[PDB]
């Protein structure tokens, strides 16, 4: 499965 | 902005028999940007059902695709790969070898 | 031993229109779902068959976290434009890679997690997956951003956590396709190229997974000078191929052996010409 929603902008 | 030319290897799926069906391969790998355009060809004509692989790429951020259709091998027809990218002043052409 | 890995681009398209966004994962080195966001679905689609058997509930939930991705990456390009100082007229792609890699008991072994700006290092997980490598000053901007949201707990907490959950569920419903090491069949090829000179090919066919050496020695010592490495390239039915050529003196041909290394290979083998 992909890693979550919760990412974090750069 | 660093870009890479394409690797091109054109092959049949299995060893070539003159008359017995088979699949023409062209893998493009090692290039940058993603954007890509590839025929192949039969006696220099444009083969019309060409499936390609989704885009990926390797450990150094460079991109492969696989390029393929049915055919069928004879003595007198001539098989090659045409690619064109940004990185090219003209399209590159790889001829179908049976033995490479 | 086993990976799972995730291949994420987005390209700028100045003249066309969003950005291109384009996900793959794999198993090893098959291929098991694809994203294309200009594709009609709309949908993270199976591409290999054992995981068709998901229910709808897996796609629900994997279409709309890579969806979310594909915006975080839409906005990221816009950011680090800003942050190498480029101008609204040209394409730039972002890449992305990460996954895990789990041993033969199932166990987590390693984490990975790296993200590219045209086609160049940006920043990386280290392995101990709490801290962050930055390739440059832009990227020191993203690392400190990260450092200060804690990101590194949020990756460390899905390689450790669903990865490894999910790769192991992944190689219990393939285990038919998945489990298999399928050797090369080898042969040779010989090519006059002149009256004096000769070509020997070393074959390698149908081999999975793709990792595999092809070596020509000369009386037993390890030759570079006079040969050729193709890389290995995909049969487009699960298998790979591989050759590798040296010409040699005509009448020498003997002198010459390929030795072929495979996971599936109990033994080394060992190719000379009749």
């Amino acid at each position: 499965v992909v890693v979550g929603a919760g990412g974090v902008g750069k | 902005m660093i870009q890479r030319t394409p690797k091109i290897q054109v092959y049949s799926r299995h060893p070539a028999e003159n008359g017995k069906s088979n699949f023409l391969n062209c893998y493009v790998s090692g290039f940058h940007p993603s954007d890509i355009e590839v025929d192949l060809l039969k006696n220099g004509e444009r083969i019309e059902k060409v499936e390609h692989s989704d885009l990926s790429f390797s450990k150094d951020w460079s991109f492969y695709l696989l390029y393929y259709t049915e055919f069928t091998p004879t003595e007198k027809d001539e098989y090659a790969c045409r690619v064109n990218h940004v990185t090219l002043s003209q399209p590159k052409i790889v001829k179908w070898d049976r033995d490479m | 031993s086993h990976s799972m890995r995730y291949f994420y681009t987005s390209v700028s398209r100045p003249g066309r229109g969003e950005p291109r966004f384009i996900a793959v994962g794999y198993v090893d080195d098959t291929q098991f779902v694809r994203f294309d966001s200009d594709a009609a679905s709309q949908r993270m689609e199976p591409r290999a068959p054992w995981i068709e058997q998901e229910g709808p509930e897996y796609w629900d939930q994997e279409t709309r976290n890579v969806k979310a991705q594909s915006q975080t990456d839409r906005v990221d390009l816009g950011t680090l434009r800003g942050y190498y100082n480029q101008s609204e007229d040209g394409s730039h792609t972002i890449q992305i890679m990460y996954g895990c890699d789990v041993g033969p008991d199932g166990r987590f072994l390693r984490g990975y997690r790296q993200d590219a700006y045209d086609g160049k290092d940006y920043i990386a997980l280290n392995e101990d997956l709490r801290s962050w490598t930055a390739a440059d000053m832009a990227a020191q901007i993203t690392k400190r951003k990260w450092e200060a949201a804690h990101a590194a707990e949020q990756q460390r907490a899905y390689l450790e956590g669903r990865c490894v959950e999910w790769l192991r569920r992944y190689l219990e419903n393939g285990k038919e396709t998945l489990q298999r090491t399928d050797p090369p069949k080898t042969h040779m090829t010989h090519h006059p190229i002149s009256d004096h000179e000769a070509t020997l090919r070393c074959w390698a066919l149908g081999f999975y997974p793709a990792e595999i050496t092809l070596t020509w020695q000369r009386d037993g010592e390890d030759q570079t000078q006079d040969t050729e490495l193709v890389e290995t390239r995909p049969a487009g039915d699960g298998t790979f191929q591989k050759w590798a050529a040296v010409v040699v003196p005509s009448g020498e041909e003997q002198r010459y052996t390929c030795h072929v290394q495979h996971e599936g290979l109990p033994k080394p083998l060992t190719l000379r010409w009749e």
